[PDB]
């Protein structure tokens, strides 16, 4: 019921590789541009990647750039993060949220300067230790 | 670059009163903020987008303001339930954006 679940993640020595799935249950996966945002204890959130619906566009932030990579598939509906070259500073917990604002109008008259809302599911976050 | 700092990042209060927090930026943002409210074992909810706009099935008593690079966000007469951590998050660049560092208030 407008959920989203997380699988994957545990211990795990540098210099190794994940990847990290997050799968949708009822709404929709094919019109709604999707986040991974990530917490290290004793701090606060970070976003850390941003896909579209379509996956016409990928961001990442410059912490994770490069060794990072996201992806989707829409008929199985689900969102999958891939991530090389670990690092002792990348032990947080991780979650997946969904963006209010449908993703082929949010440029023409939906435009997000005036009508975005901001991320009205999460999820709940694996923990990932390095 | 864009980055904002919460103040306090913890402020003591007894449930009944009024509290109002604060959100500075670097740099002038424009209206482009949001308000997240996060409660441990349970999932995030959006309180306040535009910098000034109550989320549907938010109760009356949150308010934000502001504008230009200095937000304020206001609870009137918080009780048992509104006893979380707040951010305040911005996206001048969207779909990019980044976040703040939080604000934990609890009891005296
Ligand atoms: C101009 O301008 C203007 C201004 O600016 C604008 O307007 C705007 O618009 C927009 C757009 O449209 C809008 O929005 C929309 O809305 C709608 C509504 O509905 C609902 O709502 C509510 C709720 O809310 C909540 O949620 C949501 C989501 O869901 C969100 O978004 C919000 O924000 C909120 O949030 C929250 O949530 C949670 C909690 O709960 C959390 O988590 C978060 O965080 C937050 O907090 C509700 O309440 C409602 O209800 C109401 O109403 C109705 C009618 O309508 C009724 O019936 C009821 O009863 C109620 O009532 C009440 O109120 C009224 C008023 O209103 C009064 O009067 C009375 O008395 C009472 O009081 C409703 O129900 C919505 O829906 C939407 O959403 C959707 O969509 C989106 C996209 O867009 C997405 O994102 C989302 O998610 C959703 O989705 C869905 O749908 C879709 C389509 O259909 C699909 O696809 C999907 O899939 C989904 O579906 C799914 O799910 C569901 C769920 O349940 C189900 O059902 C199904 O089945 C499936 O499963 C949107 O949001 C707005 O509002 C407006 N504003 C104003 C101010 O108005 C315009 O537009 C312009 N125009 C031009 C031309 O430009
Ligand atoms: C009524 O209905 C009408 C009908 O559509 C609506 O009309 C819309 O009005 C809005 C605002 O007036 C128009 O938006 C403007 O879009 C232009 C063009 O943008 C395109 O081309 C540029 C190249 O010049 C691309 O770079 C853009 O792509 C970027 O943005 C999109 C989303 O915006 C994103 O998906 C891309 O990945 C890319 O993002 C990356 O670059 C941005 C910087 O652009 C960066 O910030 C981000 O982090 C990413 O790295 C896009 O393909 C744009 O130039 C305009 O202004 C922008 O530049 C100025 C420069 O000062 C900035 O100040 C401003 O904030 C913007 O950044 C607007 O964005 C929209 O096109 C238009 N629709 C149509 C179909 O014409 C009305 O809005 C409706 N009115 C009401 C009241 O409802
Ligand atoms: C409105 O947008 C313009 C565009 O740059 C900006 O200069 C101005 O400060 C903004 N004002 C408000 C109140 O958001």
């Amino acid at each position: 019921q407008m959920q989203l679940v997380e699988s994957g993640g545990g211990v795990v020595q540098p210099g190794r590789s994940l990847r990290l799935s997050c799968a949708a249950s009822r709404f929709d996966f094919n019109r709604f541009g999707m986040h991974w945002v990530r917490q290290a204890p004793g701090k606060g959130l970070e976003w850390v990647a941003y896909m579209s619906y379509d996956g016409g566009d990928r961001y990442y932030a410059d912490s994770v750039k490069g060794r990072f990579t996201i992806s989707r598939d829409n008929s199985k509906s689900t969102l999958h993060l891939q991530m090389d070259s670990l690092r002792p500073e990348d032990t947080a917990v991780y979650y997946c949220a969904k963006d209010d604002i449908l993703g082929d109008c949010s440029t023409s008259h939906c435009y997000w300067g005036y009508y975005y809302q901001g991320m009205d599911v999460w999820g709940h976050g694996t923990t990932v230790t390095v | 670059e864009i980055v904002m700092t919460q103040s306090p990042d913890t402020l003591s209060v007894s449930p009944g009163e009024r509290v109002t927090l604060s959100c500075r930026a670097s740099q002038s943002v424009g209206s482009n903020l949001v308000w997240y409210q996060q409660k441990p074992g349970q999932s995030t909810r959006v309180l306040i987008y535009g910098a000034s706009t109550r989320a549907a099935t938010v109760p009356a008593r949150f308010s934000g303001g502001g504008s230009g690079t200095e937000f304020t966000l206001t609870i009137s007469s918080v009780q048992s339930e509104d006893f979380a951590v707040y951010y305040c998050y911005h996206y001048n660049n969207w779909p990019r954006g980044s976040f703040g560092q939080g604000t934990k208030l609890e009891i005296k």
